[PDB]
């Protein structure tokens, strides 16, 4: 039947390339022989069997089983190289995850400096997305790491969240130790920064609302590469964290050890006037530095900027597939 | 772990601007040149122009503008760079000794803020107390011009309008105020705003809004005595003074959109527009005067001048001389005459400087069979295209042909002993219902011609309703004499072809060489091309003859001979067809795992290819099994421009933000992914794009010369002309190297005070990053033109490796040795 | 889209374990030992309650695909709860799990394991994923009992003796088969149905529908008393056997 996963095999997934790199394998954009579909593979290898099937990648088995939202990326099967029957002590064969392939990830559409987002682009960008975060939120699974790498969009406006395990990119050779660490710190929330703490749904809408402010400025907001100077980039804009907004930043652990360079004043609605009044007064609420007080998702469906968006109407976003001749 | 070598062969022939005032001499007039990092500055003089002094600047030069503040005896410069560099600059003439002085220096760059459509906007006050910037939108930034700001500190005002088009600073009024002309879903208009240094904002200006014309696109500050401002669309000019309000709409401006301005009269009676199609045209100014005295502008006429090279930018000597600055053409020195002459044109051209314009393609060749290569170029666009031929027998010989016609791209065909050329013209929706060309050109002036008769996409049944005046592209093939440089024979491709990719070659046991072509059926509608032609040509006996055509479902951009098959890219497919002994194209192989394939380039079994968003991918040829397989694939986003293979392991590939970048592969390091990983080794920002990557030298060797440190020769064309050269070099010259660079950017003095580890660090608008692998041969040759006593403190406590000496030291007389050799690779 | 993990007391005269030999009361036993060996194992470690029970579900549900005389117990016990730590992210390393095993199974019982534990139970973690059909998410009875209780108001001593009572019964449930027989939810209210009968309560007054005397419809619907007399009576056959009574 369709519902017993891990029997059909890899040899039924015509292989076009390896779209990505992962710590545990390749991703490999594939076509199902007989549906015809596109899909994309996910490698898993447990042939080091340190500590058997990665965790990282159970996770992302367990929270997609059970989740089919439009705005989250669905796995279709799990399927496994050849193997020899006789015993699977004898096989060691890697388990391949299929996914629904995407066209683009908003990290790559927006290095180009070339691709415009209009308002309307972002409302029915942010909708979906803020949208399958709810449900995932509701079912309580949280998306610890939400980056613009992880927005995966096809060409017809269609978002998706992804790479909630087994993430997509790979470092090798000599290059920036934990390059896509790095990426990840540009979206992660103060509160993760000052302190380990509990995994709070706010670190999932904060990500997202640093991405709001990119979509409207083609660059991320805050941009470091150590914990205490991403603090400060967003001390100078945020305002410094302090009980006076903070009533709880006492209890964090580096509160004390780590400090922005002054007490700054937020500067948010300022170095953003250029943003509609609908959009900034998201913005403001999805960067509260307190988690208590940031909005959760549901509410932010219900702020001006997304409440009346039009789902019907996706409006695809202008990419260009000509004159990149130029001139 | 790649260490390469890239020079400048020539430097950007491309005016981005011009301005004209007292800067050198506060008696005599200074007209100050700017191109890509480069400002030339000359002296006026009744026969033309005398150089004073040119600079080289770190940073593209983005605003250029000379004002004096009250106190100043001669006017200085203000520039911003496209990296947000500013600075505020002073000519100082010791005798003989010139020094461009720096004083004031910053970055204006913001933390936050989104850049704007329109680009950089830079106007001065004139009363100079103030310097008006828009770099993002929604935003005015403001540096005040006061003697203590010297670091240009500045502050932002927030801008209702976000989509701003052009602003000015008005003249005469009492308070600085700024007219910009915005766009809001509602059309266009055009709103003044009062600019406050006390308050540091913007209070209420003269007059509130006006609408205007939807493509409005140039802003003209009147002077003083007629007051108000001027703008600039598509068909119609306006004047905007309050209450007093003009609207001129000659039909003869219609026919081509006008992209310059120039003050031809200090009073602004008279004003210089002109147009894409070259055209010069006189914006005139009719004065009334009220009977208490005071001056009304009656009316606004435009009349026609003559024709001058496309003008980026045009400025006034006062002698009667204009200097075309041309971005698309070689720039020039015309006579506005007051009679006209035979012809009815009042303009007559002086002297031509040379424009290696926008290098689209070149080739290298040895046309003179001179064992040592020339490089021809298709430069220029509309009527200033052409083919440019360097030699490098000091100066660079260029000779140009005119084509009047836009030059696509090039490739010899030494069998035939002529060059083959894609090129297009822009014809008219004429009343006839086909088209009419604004002109004669190569396509058109061929000894023989043939237009195609393919049927392949006749049956469109699909609907592409024509409305006179609208553009078109026709594309043509050109067949070039490689001496006299006649154009043999022009081949006019189909309606709505475009001619992307071309070939000479053989192909299989087929001993003909022939032209080859990639083309692709471009309709308006169509978001991405969805058909497409491949098709086989043979020139003989002053003839082109069609040998085969093999249709394709997209745009053919790319193709390379392959071992005596052919490798094409049809969008996001790789193909490899074999030509059969039937003399027709078969398909052996596909690759699909691309968004756009764009560029190709092989070498061996092994194909490089520059994907438009995911950077570049090593494919090789597995023949054992007639398949494609993936080596390696660069994970980065970078956008490409061009790429080229520099050897079996290292690949450079440009970026659209200026970025040359080298990948690696892994050495078949133990893991597999490692293996399929491409590692960015080589970053640096060069400042140019680079439309074509070729191999080859102009440098002339008798017999294996050799005798060069630097391993390998890649010459590179870019849109403001400049023509560099990137090679490799071995650990121990780029280390010896780097660490001179790291010296003499401690003793070098930099024109506005500018880091030189800034302006080299790879820039995407996002992501900044430290440039490796690279040696600014720029400023490594320019240790020949500093002083000794700095020569001397550059070597001071020098180190060698792997040397003669495993470790040395060098002296001022030996590292000049090896620069001397390094000025003989180009 | 997900599979069906629940078959009918009659199915169960058809494991792989019973048509190859095994008796009926025999592979009730192993069961109880397995899961035991489970609870007992995971217990030492400290382990979440949901833990345990996520390894015993695999557990039940692998001898439905397998026999017992083809898997030893024991180890494919070890790898549930290896799985188990990882899905209910509660991990454990294997070696740890291994050094638990042998504090409480005596020499013999050790002996499935063989001569590498460690590689044995690694090993087996490859069938299990494709045995459970890699639906690894297993709803337990202890939520639905808490979510149901916090509706109930009344005297508070008489209803938290109601919880305790019914979660022993929850604990002593993961021994057998109703797991395979019976979604969560109706255990839940199974035990709760069976708790109140011994402590002589009405649960009914204690919920928003005071006279509503079929209590759990307003939780459960489609429930007859015929599945919560069967699901109890199951539960009590366990303690009528073994020596040990009712909690109350
Ligand atoms: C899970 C997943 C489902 N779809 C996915 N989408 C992708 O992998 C997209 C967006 S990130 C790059 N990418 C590519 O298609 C790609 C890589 C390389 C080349 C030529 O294209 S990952």
């Amino acid at each position: 039947t369709e519902s017993d996963w891990g029997k059909r095999c890899v040899d039924k997934f015509d292989i076009i390339g390896i779209i990505g790199e992962g710590t545990y394998g390749q991703v490999y954009k594939a076509k199902d022989k007989d549906t015809g579909e596109l899909v994309a593979l996910k490698k898993v290898r447990l042939d080091n069997e340190k500590e058997g099937f990665p965790i990282t990648a159970i996770r992302e088995i367990k929270i997609l089983r059970q989740l089919i939202h439009r705005s989250v990326v669905n796995m279709k099967e799990i399927v496994t190289d050849k193997q020899d029957a006789l015993d699977f002590k004898k096989d060691k064969g890697a388990f391949y995850l299929v996914f629904e392939y995407m066209d683009h990830d908003l990290m790559g559409l927006l290095e180009s400096g070339l691709v415009h987002f209009s308002e309307d682009h972002i409302k029915s960008f942010m909708k979906q997305l803020m949208e399958g975060l709810e449900y995932c939120h509701k079912k309580n699974f949280l998306h610890r790491d939400i980056k613009c790498s992880n927005i995966l969009l096809n060409n017809s406006g269609q978002i998706k969240l992804a790479d909630f395990g087994l993430a997509r990119l790979y470092n090798s050779e000599e290059s920036r130790p934990y390059t896509n660490k790095v990426i990840t710190l540009w979206y992660r929330p103060p509160e993760l920064l000052l302190g380990e703490e509990r995994y709070t749904p706010a670190i999932d809408v904060w990500s997202c609302g640093c991405i709001l402010g990119e979509l409207f400025t083609k660059k991320p907001i805050f941009q470091a590469n150590l914990e205490l100077a991403q603090l400060e980039l967003i001390s100078r804009l945020c305002g410094s964290p302090c009980p006076a907004v903070w009533p709880d930043v006492i209890r964090l652990p580096y509160f004390n050890t780590m400090k922005p360079k002054k007490q700054y004043r937020r500067r948010l609605r300022e170095e953003f006037s250029f943003i509609p009044s609908a959009a900034l007064d998201l913005l403001d609420h999805m960067l509260t530095l307190d988690p208590s007080k940031r909005c959760t998702a549901e509410q932010t469906l219900q702020s001006d900027f997304l409440k009346d968006v039009e789902l019907s109407k996706m409006a695809p976003p202008d990419l260009p597939h000509w004159q990149d001749c130029h001139e | 772990m790649s260490y390469n070598y890239v020079v400048t062969a020539q430097k950007p022939t491309a005016v981005n601007g011009c301005v004209t005032g007292h800067f050198t001499s506060a008696e005599d007039l200074n007209l100050l040149i700017a191109k890509n990092t480069r400002l030339e500055i000359y002296v006026v003089t009744a026969e033309g122009l005398r150089p004073v002094k040119e600079v080289g600047m770190y940073g593209k030069i983005a605003v250029m503008e000379l004002f004096r503040p009250k106190g100043e005896s001669k006017d200085l410069l203000f520039i911003l760079t496209a990296k947000y560099n500013a600075c505020i600059l002073e000519y100082k003439q010791s005798g003989e000794s010139i020094d461009i002085i720096t004083r004031a220096h910053g970055n204006v760059q913001d933390r936050i803020g989104r850049p704007s459509e329109t680009g950089i906007i830079g106007i001065i006050d004139p009363e100079c107390r103030m310097i008006g910037l828009r770099l993002y939108d929604g935003l005015f930034k403001v540096i005040p011009l006061d003697r203590d700001n010297k670091e240009l500190k500045a502050f932002n005002i927030r801008l209702e309008e976000l989509h701003v088009i052009d602003v000015k600073f008005l003249y005469g009024c009492q308070a600085p105020t700024i007219c910009f002309v915005y766009q809001d879903p509602q059309g266009r208009h055009v709103k003044t705003y009062e600019v406050s240094l006390r308050e540091k904002e913007f209070n209420k200006g003269p007059w509130k809004q006006e609408n205007v014309e939807a493509e409005a696109s140039m802003v003209i500050a009147v002077p003083e005595p007629f007051g108000g401002a001027i703008i600039i669309g598509q068909e119609s000019i306006t004047y905007h003074n309050g209450d007093k309000y003009l609207a001129i709409a000659p039909p003869i401006i219609k026919q081509s959109t006008i992209v310059c301005h120039n003050r031809v009269d200090p009073n602004g009676s008279r004003y210089l527009l002109g147009d894409m199609e070259g055209r010069l045209f006189m914006l005139l100014l009719e004065k009334e005067e009220q009977m208490d005295g005071t001056v009304t502008l009656k009316d606004l006429r435009v009349e026609l001048l003559g024709e001058t090279s496309i003008a980026e930018c045009l400025t006034y000597l006062d002698n009667g001389v204009v200097f075309v600055g041309s971005r698309l053409g070689d720039s020039q020195l015309v006579k506005l005459n007051v009679d006209s002459n035979e012809q009815g044109s009042y303009v007559v051209a002086m002297e031509t400087f040379t424009n290696l314009g926008p290098i689209v393609d070149m080739c290298v060749v040895d046309l003179e069979r001179q064992g040592q290569g020339q490089l021809v170029t298709c430069s220029g666009a509309f009527k200033e295209g052409s083919l440019r031929i360097i030699r490098n027998g000091q100066k660079l010989h260029i000779r140009t042909v005119p084509l009047y016609e836009s030059p696509r791209k090039i490739c010899y065909q030494e069998v035939s002993q002529c060059f083959g050329v894609l090129s297009s013209r822009i014809e008219v929706q004429d009343t006839s219902g086909g088209t009419t060309a604004l002109r004669p050109s190569a396509s058109t002036q061929a000894l023989s011609s043939s237009v195609s008769s393919s049927k392949l996409f006749s049956s469109s049944t699909a609907p592409h309703e024509t409305s006179f005046g609208e553009e078109v592209e026709v594309h043509n093939l050109l067949i070039i004499d490689q001496h006299t440089f006649e154009v043999l024979h022009a081949h006019q491709f189909l309606q709505n072809e475009y001619a992307l990719s071309l070939v000479s070659c053989k192909l299989g046991k087929d001993p003909n060489t022939y032209f080859i072509v990639g083309t692709a059926m471009v309709y308006p509608e169509e978001a991405e091309p969805k058909q497409g032609r491949i098709v086989v040509f043979q020139y003989s006996d002053g003839k082109l003859q069609t040998v085969a055509e093999k249709e394709v479902k997209g745009a053919v951009y790319s193709m390379v001979e392959f071992n005596g098959k052919l490798l094409a890219s049809i969008n996001s497919t790789v193909r490899l067809y074999e030509w059969t002994t039937e003399k027709e194209l078969r398909t052996e192989c596909n690759h699909y795992n691309n968004i756009m394939a764009l560029y190709l380039k092989t070498k061996g079994d092994f194909i490089l290819v520059g994907d438009l968003m995911r950077s570049v991918l090593l494919l090789a040829y597995k023949p054992m099994e007639g398949n494609f397989e993936e080596i390696a694939r660069d994970f980065n986003p970078n956008w490409m421009s061009a790429v080229e293979i520099l050897d079996d392991d290292n690949f450079l590939g440009a970026e659209n933000a200026f970025n040359l970048f080298v990948c690696q592969k892994d050495s078949a390091a133990t893991t597999d992914e490692e293996r399929q990983h491409l590692q960015e080794v080589g970053l640096f920002h060069l400042g140019e794009f680079v439309n074509v990557f070729c191999h080859g030298s102009l440098v002339m060797q008798n017999l294996g010369e050799t005798s060069t440190p630097t391993q390998g020769s890649v010459l590179f064309g870019t849109v403001n002309g400049m023509i560099g050269l990137v090679t490799s070099l071995s650990e121990s010259w780029y280390n010896l190297l780097l660490d001179m660079q790291n010296r003499l950017n401690k003793v070098i003095k930099s024109v506005g005070k500018i880091e030189h580890s800034f302006w080299r660090s790879f820039h995407t608008e996002r992501k900044t990053e430290p440039a490796t692998g690279f040696i600014d041969g720029d400023l490594i040759e320019s240790f020949l033109d500093i002083s000794r006593p700095k020569m001397q403190e550059v070597v001071a406590n020098l180190q060698y490796d792997d040397g003669s000496g495993m470790k040395r030291e060098a002296t001022a007389d030996d590292l000049i040795k090896v620069v001397e050799e390094l000025t003989r690779i180009h | 889209t997900k599979p069906c993990w629940y078959w009918d007391k009659k199915d169960l005269a058809h494991t792989p374990s019973q048509l190859e030999g095994l008796d009926p009361a025999t592979e009730a036993r192993y069961r109880r030992e397995g899961a035991r060996f489970i609870f007992d194992v995971g217990t030492r470690l400290g382990l979440h309650y949901d833990t345990l029970a996520t390894g015993i579900i695999y557990f039940h549900r692998f001898y439905m695909f397998h026999s017992f005389k083809q898997f030893p117990r024991y180890v494919t016990g070890a790898c549930c709860l290896f799985l188990a730590g990882k899905v209910e992210e509660t991990p454990k390393k294997c070696k740890d799990i291994i050094k638990t095993a042998r504090s409480l199974l005596n020499d013999v019982q050790f002996g499935q394991f063989g001569d590498d534990p460690k590689e044995e139970v690694m090993v087996l973690e490859r069938i299990l994923l494709q045995t459970i059909k890699f639906d690894l998410q297993v709803e337990h009875p202890y939520q639905f009992l808490l979510k149901y209780a916090k509706q109930l108001k009344g005297d508070k001593n008489k209803i938290q003796k109601l919880v305790q009572m019914a979660w022993t019964f929850v604990n002593d449930s993961l021994c057998t088969t109703l797991s395979l027989q019976w979604e969560p939810e109706i255990i839940a209210v199974a035990v709760m149905y069976l708790a109140g009968r011994l402590c002589k309560f009405e649960i009914q007054e204690w919920t928003s529908k005071p006279m509503y005397r079929r209590w759990w419809e307003q939780f459960v619907q489609d429930v007859p008393v015929d599945v919560l007399e069967d699901i109890c009576h199951q539960i009590l056959d366990l303690y009528s056997q073994g020596k040990q009574q009712m909690p109350h």
